[PDB]
């Protein structure tokens, strides 16, 4: 293979990328992260939500117009009871909530939001384009989509939230999964623009402007 | 009528973990360009510089215990040590205990040398083999 010199060549070449990246970082290399996101790395079991409530009330008049969820249902394996127990009720007072329900937990999710005081009103459908179908092995029917359950509480009569703006159906590719479609945040914009948002169990991919993001991998 | 820039910064300070945001409130992109729990704190940067002074270069098992109590990858250490000495081959320096005072001197000597030699890439001197 004549491959001692080979291996010595990949090493000196690889180190210069490190010596390059760390210097650009020192020179202000930007992140993909937008500059207005508020990432928080915590464990929702160990996190104190009064700190988030005090701080948001403090620097904002308001509370959250939208909440997004993608719970780590155990089938990162968070106890079912534990998720139900998060004080979501206190995090938001008037507005919408979004939560992604895998087929296994669709009924449980509905029970969950209803428990937290929301009224189920709508569901987003995300089909997974081959690029145009999705093959997933259902127990009873194959799965070509996951769904976003939408609950509402309070006065949305305000112009703050705009009705009849957005779709039920999203058509994105199965980017990098487990990863949701970006055009969720586009839809949330349409539904309520320039608003205070919250995402729980977020990942670095999720971070967007205006969004408070909580996830243990941030 | 709300400024989300300020809002983020204020929120970020109270809520955001230390390494996420700067002391002024804004978020530091250094954190987000390094995966997971791999970001390199300026506080353990002085720890590598302190271990080269006490134990010497290539002593990483020796220096791993003291200043990086369990894990930093020893590949990383030798990679940052060639950052400290301004050279991409750190072979020459191995086993020598080098003061922070010296390290700084070596770095400005290898960098000026490589710039005259025109063998400087990314503020690191490229050593021939
Ligand atoms: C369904 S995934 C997130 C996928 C996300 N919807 C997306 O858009 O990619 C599960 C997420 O829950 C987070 N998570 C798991 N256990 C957690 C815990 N105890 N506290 C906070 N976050 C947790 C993990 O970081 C993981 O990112």
């Amino acid at each position: 293979q004549g491959l001692l010199q080979d291996i010595e060549k990949r090493i000196l070449h690889y180190k210069q990328l490190f010596f390059k990246e760390q210097n650009e970082i020192a020179n202000g290399k930007r992140s993909m992260v937008p500059d207005n996101s508020i990432p928080i790395c915590s464990d929702v079991t160990k996190l104190n939500f009064q700190a988030l409530i005090d701080a948001q009330m403090r620097h904002a008049g308001k509370m959250f117009d939208v909440i997004m969820m993608d719970p780590p249902w155990q089938l990162d394996s968070l106890s079912d009871e534990k998720i139900q127990n998060m004080p979501i009720q206190s995090l938001q007072q008037d507005g919408f909530i979004f939560v992604w329900a895998i087929n296994a937990k669709y009924r449980v999710t509905i029970k969950m939001i209803e428990n937290w005081g929301y009224k189920l009103v709508d569901e987003i459908t995300w089909v997974k384009k081959t690029v145009k179908i999705a093959k997933g092995h259902g127990f009873y029917l194959q799965h070509a989509k996951e769904s976003c359950l939408i609950g509402v509480k309070g006065d949305v009569d305000n112009g703050r939230f705009k009705k009849n703006i957005a779709s039920d159906v999203i058509f994105s590719e199965r980017r990098g999964q487990s990863q949701k479609p970006e055009e969720i945040y586009q839809y949330i914009n349409q539904l309520c623009p320039n608003g205070n948002y919250l995402e729980i169990f977020a990942r670095r991919n999720n971070l967007h402007d205006n969004w408070v993001s909580i996830g243990n991998e941030l | 009528p709300l400024d989300f820039t300020q809002y983020a910064k204020n929120m970020r300070k109270d809520l955001s973990n230390q390494d996420i945001c700067l002391e002024d409130g804004a978020l530091n992109h250094s954190y987000f360009l390094t995966k997971k729990g791999q970001y390199w704190t300026p506080l353990n940067q002085k720890a590598l510089q302190r271990g080269i002074e006490l134990f010497g270069v290539g002593n990483w098992k020796e220096i791993n215990y003291d200043e990086f109590s369990g894990k930093a990858n020893i590949v990383e250490l030798e990679l940052r040590t060639c950052m400290i000495l301004g050279i991409n081959d750190i072979t020459e320096y191995y086993g020598k205990k080098i003061s922070e005072e010296e390290q700084e001197e070596i770095k400005k000597s290898n960098i000026a040398k490589g710039k005259k030699e025109n063998k400087l890439k990314d503020n690191i001197y490229q050593k021939l083999q």
